[PDB]
């Protein structure tokens, strides 16, 4: 090379974790970065029922797409173990830095959720707490799965009240600006897509679809440039 | 003498100074060799990318006037194109003086060539009058390339994928090119691999031409 | 004229049609102060038709390398008929500057006049051999001497094109000066002083400084082997 130029067991004994600094909050608590084999996640009666509530719910997730959890701690202090997610929110990517999202993404991004929360319902996971806060890209764009998100009737959870929260997703993902007005849409947006949009607006909660029909509904979707042949091959 | 050139052509593909080549492989097919796939290929490849980029270019400049000094704008686009048909017409000249007659997979992507090339100039059309040569030659090219090579063959699909998306860009019938694509799926999917590795991504090229063409 | 010969560049340099870019600047610097994005705009256009002028330059003279035959006279003859051209490119910027350069002093315009005249002669340094290298190898480090001298003390550390002058002066010296630590320890004094002053509240400068000095420590890390 030469010089460049310028341009123009899901238990794990306490100590086999580092967990390192102190990164920021999350809905609620304290979000820590940390190392075990590679990067990790920690998240720091009421507090022991608190943390076995929630660590009940999160330990019955065991996929890919979602952010993995890998442990609890008990000491110094109750701790709840996940890998490490390297990025920013959907809300900071959408709303700070103004990301730049190809729209093959924007489609999987709603793929990817549907897919989650599906297998999250058949584990019959509530996720609750759906919004672009708590929405990480982890690595290239990899989905892991809100008082101005908590739709009407839940802010008494149900599969029609999540569901309420990724039409907001849908929104979010077309307008791509801050509170929602719907007329910052892209106008590239395939039609179907556009639909489904203004179609988890609606006013019945129990019009909501299921996630089998969302993942299906995106299956189909989905598939909505040619060119000229490219030359011919050579070593 | 040839070697010589073809070895100057080499040398100009790789150091991404195209213009050498097509003057260096114009030498050698002006003075009546005879050129074999990679012969060819190599010439292929020296005008595709020469213009290529100038096509590009004027899309390029063709969509700012569109946002519509303005004159400037023009004038440019009228500069490009104007370089554009010349660089290109050149090929015709000697595609029709040397290469046509050159004499069956030579005649087959040397008649492929002409409408190729054809399509390139006619498109940056006057029109009228124009594109229909491409079509005589490209009709002529897969009428008598369809008794010569097999579906599966890279040339004929390449030629047919061309063919196919030539009807499209030409004049907007889309009605020809997806059922000329989809014709060729089948008896290239039950299938001399040495090139197959290429002719999978044509295949898979055309299958994508026939995803974007749904709509 | 100026403001269309402005429109003919950036419109040209929209088309990447750099080779037309280069007749255009040339003529916009024929009038003789450029401004600021109008001098922006003769760097990048210059140096993208060098870039290409300069890669081909690199993959054929590895390739003569690799090629020990007729080849070597094919080789060479293109060897020496791309560096015919570069150095008429080369002449050119620097006839364009020779002339154009002196009505400058704005101590950053004349700093960044210099920077951009101590740069092509690496350029032209690497393509030539022997005592026709040395020549221009004199005259590239002075304009850097010189360049560094002004840029050091009238222009403040946040100053982008400083950081980048201190760059291509290091990169000289160590790509034919051989010298890494003459070109690490100027380099990272302005890299110790840049990260200190990285505490700057100008957005601008900011961005640009953090855009810049991801190069430095790689770079000098590339520059331990």
């Amino acid at each position: 090379d030469r010089s460049s130029s310028a341009p123009n067991d899901w238990e794990i004994p306490d100590g086999q974790i580092t967990v390192g600094q102190r990164i920021g909050s999350g809905s609620f608590g304290t979000v820590y970065k940390g190392k075990w084999h590679g990067d990790v996640a920690v998240k720091m009666p009421q507090q022991l029922q608190a943390f076995k509530n929630e660590v009940g719910v999160l330990r019955k997730t065991r996929h890919v797409n979602i952010l993995l959890f890998m442990g609890y701690s008990t000491k110094p202090q109750l701790a709840i173990v996940t890998q490490w997610c390297e990025g920013s929110s959907l809300y900071h990517h959408l709303h700070i830095i103004e990301t730049k999202f190809e729209m093959i993404k924007l489609i999987d991004i709603a793929r990817q959720t549907a897919q989650g929360m599906d297998y999250l319902h058949a584990k019959s996971i509530i996720h609750r707490d759906l919004k672009s806060n708590n929405i990480f890209l982890h690595e290239d764009l990899t989905v892991k799965i809100s008082i101005l998100w908590m739709a009407p009737e839940v802010i008494p959870y149900s599969f029609q009240s999540d569901v309420y929260a990724f039409g907001i997703v849908l929104y979010e993902l077309m307008t791509g600006q801050l509170p929602p007005d719907l007329s910052k849409v892209r106008s590239n947006c395939p039609k179907a897509m556009k639909r489904l949009m203004a179609e988890c607006l609606k006013k019945k909660r129990d019009e909501r679809p299921l996630f089998p029909q969302i993942l299906a509904s995106i299956e189909l979707l989905a598939r909505s440039r040619s060119a000229s042949e490219p030359s011919l091959n050579r070593a | 003498d040839k070697n010589e050139l073809v070895q100057k052509a080499k040398l100009a593909e790789q150091a991404e100074r195209y213009d050498d080549m097509a003057a260096c492989m114009k030498s050698v097919t002006e003075q009546g060799a005879e050129l074999s796939n990679e012969e060819r290929n190599l010439l292929s490849v020296a005008y595709k990318n020469v213009v290529g980029a100038r096509r590009s270019s004027w899309r390029v400049v063709s969509s700012i006037e569109q946002k519509t000094k303005q004159q400037m704008a023009r004038e440019y686009r009228e500069k490009i194109e104007t370089e554009l048909r010349d660089i290109c017409n050149d090929v015709l000249s000697l595609l029709e003086k040397f290469l046509i007659p050159n004499a069956a997979e030579s005649k087959v992507f040397y008649l492929k060539m002409k409408g190729d090339y054809y399509r390139y100039l006619a498109e940056v059309a006057d029109k009228k009058g124009i594109v229909d040569q491409s079509q005589q030659a490209y009709q002529e090219a897969f009428e008598i390339s369809k008794k010569e090579m097999q579906p599966t063959h890279p040339i004929r699909l390449g030629l047919a994928l061309n063919f196919s998306v030539f009807y499209y860009e030409i004049l907007n019938s889309p009605e020809k090119a997806c059922s000329l694509a989809k014709t060729a799926f089948d008896e290239a999917i039950a299938e001399s691999e040495e090139s197959y590795k290429d002719s999978t991504l044509i295949m898979q090229l055309l299958r994508d031409n026939l995803t974007l063409w749904t709509s």
